[PDB]
DNA sequence: AGACAGCCCACATGGCATTCCACTTATCACTGG
RNA sequence: AUAAACCGCCAGUGAUAAGUGGAAUGCCAUGUGGGCUGUCGAGUUCCCGGCCGGG
């Protein structure tokens, strides 16, 4: 009973400007709980079940970087795309890994805004739901490696 | 009578960033279950050493280097007036255990504290031995006999006597290695802290269509507990047999700095030039740290400061009554939160507290 | 009796939850006015009641000042009548007129603005006391109809 | 060294909701928006190291330094960032300015760690906090440095080891002449 | 498609103090995965070949005994050189074998530090990639027979 | 009920220690095809 | 219905006693988030008493 990531992506894409923007305004991820448009968006995807909602929160907050910074295409990891941008410096990715909980989601969103990244969305999505233990390390690995091929 | 002097300080800084790590993040630390903002013992120590208060009241700080080439150049100037160069060079070589040939770069095992006065005295000894046609090893044997003579040179440089020296290679390995008289703890916040992030811009006067740089910086306000211990017999020893009054003098100077000195970064952009709101000093037989008062991270009521001082007093009451401590104690505070345990004598001004430590808790 | 009740969050989200939760205070007819909503402890509420409310595990009671009514005609009083006008009256004139219909019968209004009605009225005394006991208008079990008097 | 200015008191920010009205569509708005904003009583602090200033100018005189220092006091009391001033217009002058010479730099920010509670506004109790705390710090740490204060409204007097300037220009003159 | 042991050796010798030190701090082999300088060092040598990385991890960790305890020259066995040191007692080696997986790599590194051994590196590298009951056994046998020659 | 921006931009430098140390003993079966 | 059929390798047993990983150590200097904006418009819906009035 997983979260259909691509379905969520298209649902986000299909939102009316009022709601897409209404959610874009959120500064921190937990503030998503104050917006009705959040509840409406998440509602098909199972936010009703606890320990589905933290994931859903992170996924939406990362989409709310807006407007369409997350562009979907073995799969392409978030670390990979952050390197493929070439705009992002290693030190920032480090701060993301080292960052405490809410701050880490925030700085991540900031990175997404900066990178206009080309990922494989559901992969990054999954990675976001289990975020993150290995995942942090894993993204570091991907970033450094992709950045070093170059 | 009592050998340990405990210094407890509660100090509140405004938004600032007083210790960064490799990632220019604040220095986190976890206690007992919550993140606390941390200032490293090392920063505190060097802040006090390098301080103007110290320069005025203690003297010269020590010279810490790993580079022996520069060192030999310095020593060549100063003691070059006082001793022959061949003698100086040799003194450095014996103490160092490393060969001091004119070569551009000569490196010690590790970064080490040096005192010029000390080296001068060693130069005197090497002069005596060399003229007397004494062998180096024999010289070492003789110098081993009276350690204190080597330690009074410490009085000239006190930070070493406070926090100690380590040696691996020289004659220094044999004679001049010192235990720290003062043990100090990294300061931590009394309460939980989630670090704020400031988002900055560098505006380029020559590009109109944007900023030249965008960035982030971690910062926090915090109420910090600083703790420090001075072992008194140890301090007297490390100075070459100085009296309790000299010791206590150094102890108060340390109290003053411990209440007054704040690390330098990034003070020019955040300017947390804050004084201590609470300073408490107790004499004891065995050292005591009140950090456990804040194991329950203090929750803000009318700020963090007041309930923190409250927490401190209450814990100290519990500890002092539980373990039956009957040591001399005085507390000076800026806020009107009074101490529970008499006898904690209440000092209206820091200078009065300081004079009280000098008079040994009266 | 004038009570100061706080309803817990899980039991004050909906308005019918508010009515039921404030009904459950009487194991032994009332009117309620909401001061503040959605605080972490829930709804902050001023409560006028026939009987004395008993503290439930969802609706805590902070204090209970009983009242006995001493009104004199001619005396000026501030008033907050939280109420709801309909036939839904969107015009300002219509709202004020509505007020001064009920209150016009009992006690003349000297100033007012808007729905929470804040203003100053002057006073027949028994007619007005009676009216306060009765409540004013629609939704008496939805939070409206509670008039509170205050002396100048 | 200058500090980020902080409000003396707790602030819950208001949110203003924009509408951009399109002259070419008669029914709806063309744009909707939001903006955070607050009113606030702010504490500004800054420290000038004089020896350093003299050094940085290549051995300039104490008077040149003080000259620059007075200029700073003025700006610190006077200058407000430009945004979003054209739409909110907070062109406010300082209600309290205090200048003291000392051996070690000192920030009075701690006067407001207990977030100030509104009594007759925030300004009055802010000045209250400041002054009482100044009294405490000054007597406790036994500093005896030259200090002068100019304010539009004292309540509040500090024990008078602070010379009181009725006008800012006089304060500036006091700093230029070094207390 | 093996790992060029000698090229890797030289690569470790060529590292900046920052990285020689950055990798030396590591307690367990997996923590290497938290180091970016690790990924940079290893990646040409066939990291990013899943079936290669466990081996690569071990090799680097043993080098990470530092600073230069492993000194290279029919070939010289690790067992042989460990005995040739004369510092190491048989019992300790037995313990190396008797310990479970991650522990065994840790313990070995401790041995290497103590022995300061003169091996044939690429050999030791081979033995280290195929690390297995047999390889362990051979370590014992070479050790005892050598320590007995002496 | 209806509607909810856009652009542009994201740092560099240098530095990563040493000394010395790493067990020993007693003891390892017999019977039947 | 096979060099097959039937067809035990069994029994007893502490791995034990001793042991600081330790001494020294600022992460640090630089930085506007900034320019534009009526919330208008509007009367929406569950039962009983002659638009009005009670839950």
């Amino acid at each position: 009973d997983e979260i259909d990531a691509m379905a969520l992506y298209r649902a986000w894409q299909q939102l009316d400007n009022g709601s897409c923007a209404q959610i874009r305004r959120v500064s921190e991820p937990d503030e998503l709980r104050d917006i009705p448009a959040f509840y409406r968006l998440v509602q098909p995807f199972g936010w009703e079940n606890p320990r589905h909602q933290q994931a859903l929160l992170r996924m939406v907050f990362c989409l709310s970087a807006g407007k369409n910074v997350i562009r979907h295409q073995t799969g392409i990891s978030l670390g990979r795309a952050l390197a493929n941008s070439g705009r992002i410096n290693e030190r920032r990715i480090f701060q993301l890994i080292r960052a405490d909980r809410t701050a880490d989601m925030v700085q991540l969103r900031r990175l997404l805004t900066h990178a206009e990244p080309v990922l494989d969305w559901p992969l990054m999505a999954r990675m976001l739901t289990w975020w993150g233990k290995r995942e942090r390390q894993q993204l570091l690995e991907d970033f450094v490696l992709t950045t070093n091929k170059n | 009578m009592s050998n340990f002097i405990n210094i407890h300080v509660l100090i509140s800084h405004s938004p600032s960033c007083l210790n960064r790590d490799d990632m220019n993040m604040q220095k986190d630390a976890i206690f007992g279950g919550k993140r606390r903002v941390r200032i490293s013992s090392q920063s505190l120590k060097r802040a006090m050493r390098k301080s103007g208060y110290y320069a005025q009241n203690i003297g010269e700080s020590s010279l810490r280097t790993i580079h022996l080439a520069q060192l030999r150049d310095v020593l060549r100037q100063k003691l070059g007036e006082r001793f022959d160069q061949k003698i100086i060079d040799k003194t450095l070589a014996l103490l160092s255990g490393k060969s001091v040939d004119e070569a551009e770069k000569i490196s010690a095992d590790a970064v080490t504290p040096w005192v010029v006065g000390e080296i001068a005295w060693f130069c005197e000894q090497v002069a005596k031995a060399e003229a007397d046609n004494l062998d180096d090893k024999k010289l070492l044997k003789v110098l081993k006999e009276d350690i204190a003579a080597i330690r009074v040179n410490l009085q000239q440089g006190v930070d070493i006597a406070l926090s100690g020296r380590m040696a691996t290679s020289g004659m220094m390995t044999e004679l001049g290695k010192v235990d720290g008289a003062m043990s100090i703890a990294h300061a931590i916040t009394t309460h939980q802290v989630d670090s704020d992030i400031d988002w900055f811009t560098a505006v380029d006067d020559l590009q109109e269509q944007g900023s030249a740089h965008l960035g982030t910086q971690e910062f926090s306000s915090g109420v910090f507990y600083r703790y420090a211990n001075i072992n008194l017999a140890q301090l007297q020893e490390n100075l070459g047999g100085a009296s309790r009054e000299q010791a206590l003098e150094i102890a108060t100077h340390v109290v003053h700095m411990l209440a007054t000195e704040v690390p330098g970064a990034k003070q020019r952009t955040y300017a947390a030039f804050n004084p201590a709101d609470m300073v408490m000093v107790n004499f004891s037989d065995m050292p005591l740290s009140m950090a456990n008062a804040f194991e329950k991270a203090v929750k803000a009521k009318d700020g963090f400061l007041q309930p923190s001082i409250q927490a401190f007093n209450q814990y100290w009451d519990r500890v002092a009554n539980g373990y039956g401590l009957n040591g001399a104690a005085a507390q000076f505070s800026l806020s009107d939160v009074d101490p529970i345990t008499a006898q904690v004598k209440q000092m209206p001004t820091l200078e009065q507290l300081k004079s009280w430590v000098r008079n040994n808790g009266e | 009796y004038l009570s100061k009740v706080i309803i817990a969050r899980a039991w004050s989200r909906d308005l019918y939850q508010l009515h039921q939760g404030l009904w459950h205070l009487f194991p032994n007819d009332f009117l309620f006015h909401v001061e503040k909503r959605n605080t972490p402890e829930g709804c902050h509420v001023l409560l006028q009641s026939a009987q004395m409310p008993v503290s439930t595990a969802v609706a805590t009671v902070i204090k209970t000042k009983q009242v006995e009514f001493q009104l004199q005609v001619g005396v000026p009083l501030y008033f907050r009548l939280r109420a709801n006008p309909i036939k839904p009256l969107i015009k300002e004139a219509e709202q004020i007129a509505w007020l001064q219909r009920k209150l016009g019968n009992a006690a003349r209004v000297e100033d007012v603005h808007p729905v929470c009605f804040e203003g100053v009225l002057t006073i027949d005394a028994p007619a007005l006391i009676d009216l306060v006991q009765q409540g004013i208008g629609p939704a008496k079990s939805m939070g409206c109809g509670l008039l509170s008097l205050a002396p100048l």
